[PDB]
């Protein structure tokens, strides 16, 4: 992606993320978890779902015979019908391929999106509390213990509270 | 410490982009339907199975047609087997006439009125049999009264009275030998004018030997006009004329298809083909490109993922 | 401290996007026409309003033609209530004929330089009147001199000297009867053949009633065909034939349309349609399918809003 | 959009912000101001711009009739005459519905990618005199009076000039 | 101190975006085709190169098609000085006919196996000269033993034994004048009536003055059917009649083109307009919009550049 | 482009930089030395390059003669042709346009992107090592020799073995 984090400065996925599309894998003095985060996975879901509701959309737009299959219409009629006909699915393949590929470039780019965002979120929330190692991850430089990351990951942490500490 | 990351699974789906052919995404999704249902998906829609009976032949009414003289239809289904005529014969300008009664919604007959002194009028054929010889239930074959007689320069009228546009059809005998023509309708060149009042037509019959189908050498050339509201066709005639004996009027609109699969009331389609029903979500399909109704555009392509997660970068 | 923004409003538009439906952004636009002008906006073109002078009836010329035999165009509008025949009939071929005279830019009528001896050249009648019985005032009715005299097998060429193709149309005459076929122009079948270069054609006229149009029971046939210069186009005829009299050549390029609202030469446009023109810089309409000239692209959308700002978010 | 400020980050706009696209909002000892960015906002328009005048170009295909209102032309010929049309309507009808997505899509994306160039560009400017509170707001570590606020707005914030104080 | 960049030139090139018009890239690539190989690049195709015959005369063989009786193709290139004809005359649907031969890969001819008692077979003029007169090497001109004697009517009936469609060609002979035809043929109306299995249709010929073509003022019609396997097809003439001596039979797949150009065995080529040959990776092309083949969309822009490298921004 | 390093914060390109896409361009007591990274041109290659393989694919279409070209087929079918071929030109013009003008905003704004990975990718390295001074360059505050850029550059600079004087 165009983002850089997914497939990028993000080493890879993690197969035991079984409850969402991103997360925070933690380790502090109480061992190592892993949660996920709700609203950029929803967010990236609701834009891939807006693009299925788009696509599955109905033609409402009803076409009937022009020539015959039992009864070959004449030649130079059907050859006309045939090369219409011929040029029309030339357009519509061209359009399948065309949208599909762009909406995978696209749906990709969205999601490397989303990881960034997030990823931005947290290190704005810790400020000077915390470093990052170039890995997708954030070294705190205080104590944070079951509680603290629980803070960081519903978005109540307080760097103030931890400042002190961790400047130093 | 804390570390952000994202999904993975073991084995993903690849799908195309921009700038990559074959990259692997958690999840994607087909756009592009190749499931066909093998039956026609009626359920719901006042269908006609024509069957044996030719479309053309609900005008005229060849005996495998005579269940079919004025149905009423959303979905006209034509069958491979399914015959035109009884007397061998044609329609001119018949696909025109096709396109018009698949979209018609059925038809409603009607007497048109003539009346005729001086001729006989019950022309029939062992190639029409309806427990013996008959003819085209709509038409009346016009003949001398005996043979060789002259076949009096004639002229029938007909308004239509009615506020949608009236089918005629008349037909044009000809013979298998211009000896078998002068005993039906007396020697001489014959003719037939066609006038309205935004046509006008002349036939003149074509005696001769044919390869024989149903029996006969001889065919009748099956000719039509649409009649408007308040105007006036006039026959001029002196024999080989099949005359109508009723008009036709559409009923309201429907859609024909043609296809070789039995009918189901229990599945529901809007696009049809030959072999069966296409019943998608999608907005592509690969099946037929001649599908009709309302239905996914035809795409050359078998395949076309879409993604629907983000890429997968397994460990 | 110092903080960064944006702008928002308090009533901001909805847009669809690829990933959402009805998303509010701060200002959006219109991308399809709906706006229509009912008048044919013609300023600054050479125009024709062919009024009661039906396109066709500018080669042959019935007396609402009279005024539109040599006319010079840019645009050309034809009317509901025009008429291309005073005497009844109609042209073979009508609409590729109005096709072609629709992007002539006008015609200019010659002189072809036929000279008869031996028959009636001033065949008339009161359908085509001109303060009196007339007739077609680019045709010749020829008749034989009196009564059921004969009418003599005849041979006229014309060689198109000119540089362009020469439009030639001629008739054929199909009386109420045959008997009043044979005071017309003698008895006995009667024909007609007509052959250039690229050309061959023959035609035997069909007496009859039909219904009487204009009083008459009677036809008239037109047809015709472009000779190409100097090929020569050659008339063997022996009867019932409307011969030209000028050839007709077309002047350059124009186009045509079918409308039914007035001209006004104070509004400039390029899309017509029925109802009047389409001045948009838009690039879709959603007025009229079959709009012709240099028109946006007709959409079943009535409304495609494009974003012209950021996404609204307001307080 | 894709960029997380826009609706992201920053929680909502200012209808107050009456003289531009993007801005400045400050507060120090002189009260609060409020100004807009001049080159960020034209970089949006002019975007903007650019993609109305592609869409209102003028075709220069000339389409002539080539049926009859007044007198339907022959039904056969008639009929494939309005698939051709309808088939061209729905391919017409899909284009124009991708193009307004699509370019919704970039527009609102786009200005996303503008208001986040502008952040970063403050930021840079900044240096190590403040920091970000993650509402889009720099808190600055120094006495930054209406002439400090102006210079930083038109880029001749010197950070070296305050870099004692604001460190301390 | 250590810093980021990217690279520049100092003449990028000009492309353009969604956004702008113009924006300097610092390289990008044409998509457009526009340059034309002008000739026919044919290396590795069975090709046949028509010349001065005509592609409807390899079915009925005027003098300039002996050579082309039996051809076999992958490629048939038509050229603007062919002639379909020796005789003058011309096809009914002749184009339909046309679009047939060009994706018939060749015809294979077969003898029908007529034979004849009572009449001449060896009609011959001075206009198909093979060292004196002589006729279409496919068809015989059948005429009455002696100047005026009736023609008898006849039968001649041809069964299709073969596994795929037959192509059976026949003439109308339209001799200069109703005296001239009653010589060849015997006097009286004359009429041909063809008829198969969906097929029916009936001439009579129309003898008159056409300019002289060739030194003659007649003309030949050649009218033509398709004859399914197992199906009949039955001839019941008089007299006028061009009788076919040999079927076709389509021998697989082609392709048509009609070129000005020579042949070049030296270049490979799939899309072909009559300039030459369009080779080409490019997905668009701007030369011709009927090229043929396999192809580049045409597109009315002469260039369109994609860009290949980033934003120039120089120095 | 919409990261708004590329003609953005980054004032120009390298005329001199001939050997790649990005580079590095030094400067300590040995002297200044400018050298391209491989990675990220080659990943702004790899994508320009699956683009253009995506445009000369071949159309496997065959579309035959329907027209004639020395003796004009009939009016009315021909105007019929005529209309249905310049209503395809129609489209596939309005494709061609449509599909070079955004595969060009994209190949632009990809390009953009890789210049911004490899920034940030250099900024994560240097961690509190460093300061960015707004156009693209990183102030390094101790002593870098050619082989500690080297290892900027190859990505094996260890933040820690420079921190303590760094941050002193
Ligand atoms: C316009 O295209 C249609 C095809 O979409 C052509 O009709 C097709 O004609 C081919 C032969 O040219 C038929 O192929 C045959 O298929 C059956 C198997 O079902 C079998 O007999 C052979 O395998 C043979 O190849 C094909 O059935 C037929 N399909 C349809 C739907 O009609 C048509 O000829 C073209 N129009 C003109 C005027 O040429
Ligand atoms: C091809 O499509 C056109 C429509 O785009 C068909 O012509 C249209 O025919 C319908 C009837 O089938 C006409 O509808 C009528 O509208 C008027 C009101 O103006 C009124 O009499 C009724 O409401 C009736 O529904 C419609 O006027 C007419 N429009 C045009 C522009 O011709 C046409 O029949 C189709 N072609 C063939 C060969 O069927
Ligand atoms: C459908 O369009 C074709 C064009 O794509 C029309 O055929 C073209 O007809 C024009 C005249 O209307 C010809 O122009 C002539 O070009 C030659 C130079 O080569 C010269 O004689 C003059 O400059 C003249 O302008 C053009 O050659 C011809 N091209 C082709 C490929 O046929 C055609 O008339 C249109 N169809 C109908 C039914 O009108
Ligand atoms: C994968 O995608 C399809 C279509 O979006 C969906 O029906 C299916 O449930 C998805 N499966 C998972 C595990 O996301
Ligand atoms: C047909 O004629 C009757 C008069 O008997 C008239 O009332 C009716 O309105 C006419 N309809 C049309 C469509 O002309
Ligand atoms: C909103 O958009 C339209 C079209 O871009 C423009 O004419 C109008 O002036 C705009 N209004 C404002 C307030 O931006
Ligand atoms: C027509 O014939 C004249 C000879 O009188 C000749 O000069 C002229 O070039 C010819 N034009 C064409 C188009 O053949
Ligand atoms: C520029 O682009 C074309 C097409 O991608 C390529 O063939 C050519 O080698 C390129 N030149 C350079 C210097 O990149
Ligand atoms: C044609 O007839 C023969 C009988 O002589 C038969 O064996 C063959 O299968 C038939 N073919 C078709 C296509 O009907």
């Amino acid at each position: 992606g165009l983002f850089g984090a997914i497939a990028g400065f993000i080493e890879n996925g993690w197969e035991g993320l079984i409850d969402g599309w991103y997360g925070f894998r933690h380790q502090n003095a109480q061992g190592e978890g892993t949660a996920a985060d709700y609203k950029s996975t929803q967010s990236a879901i609701d834009q891939i779902t807006g693009k299925l509701n788009r696509l599955i959309e109905k033609t409402n737009q009803q076409f009937e015979l022009i020539d015959n299959e039992f009864n070959e219409v004449e030649k130079q009629i059907g050859n006309v019908i045939n090369w219409t006909r011929d040029s029309i699915t030339e357009v519509w393949s061209y359009n399948a391929e065309l949208l599909v590929a762009m909406e995978n470039q696209h749906t990709i780019d969205l999601a490397d999106s989303e990881m960034d965002k997030l990823y931005e979120r947290v290190k704005r929330q810790l400020r000077e509390n915390a470093e990052e190692d170039g890995t997708g991850c954030f070294e705190i430089f205080h104590k944070c213990d079951d509680d603290c990351m629980a803070s960081i990951r519903n978005n109540t942490y307080d760097h103030s509270k931890y400042r002190e500490e961790a400047m130093q | 410490k804390i570390c952000l990351g994202h999904h993975a699974v073991s084995n993903g789906t690849k799908v195309n982009t921009l700038t990559e052919r074959g990259v692997e995404v958690v999840n994607a999704t087909e756009t592009v339907e190749r499931t066909n249902i093998p039956r026609i998906c009626s359920k719901g829609k006042r269908t006609v199975d024509l069957g044996q009976c030719g479309l053309l032949g609900t005008i005229t009414g060849p005996p495998q047609c005579d269940q079919f003289l004025e149905f009423s239809a959303d979905l006209i289904i034509e069958r491979r087997e399914g015959s035109d005529v009884c007397y061998p014969g044609k329609f001119v300008n018949e696909e025109a006439l096709r396109q018009i009664l698949r979209e018609s919604g059925g038809i409603d007959k009607e007497a048109m009125g003539f009346t005729y002194s001086g001729i006989r009028t019950n022309g029939a054929t062992s190639a029409c049999r309806r427990s013996g010889s008959s003819f085209y239930a709509e038409m009346k074959w016009l003949l001398s009264n005996t043979d060789n007689a002259a076949f009096p320069q004639m002229t029938k009228s007909y308004k239509n009275t009615r506020k949608s546009p009236a089918l005629i059809v008349w037909g044009i005998h000809h013979s298998k030998s211009t000896a078998e023509q002068t005993t039906l309708y007396g020697s001489g060149n014959k003719l037939v004018t066609v006038g309205s009042s935004n046509y006008q037509q002349s036939f003149v019959p074509s005696p001769g030997a044919r390869p024989q189908v149903n029996g006969l050498s001889s065919r009748i050339d099956f000719h039509w006009l649409m009649l408007n509201p308040n105007d006036t066709v006039t026959f001029s005639f002196n024999g080989a004329f099949i005359a109508p004996d009723r008009a036709s009027f559409l009923r309201g609109k429907s859609m024909g298809i043609q296809s070789g699969v039995q009918v189901d009331a229990n599945c529901e389609g809007d696009c049809y083909h030959s072999g069966g029903t296409i019943i998608s979500n999608l907005p592509f399909q690969n099946i037929d490109s001649r599908a009709v109704g309302k239905c996914p555009r035809y795409v050359k392509q078998r395949s076309l993922l879409l993604a629907t997660g983000m890429k997968n970068v397994p460990e």
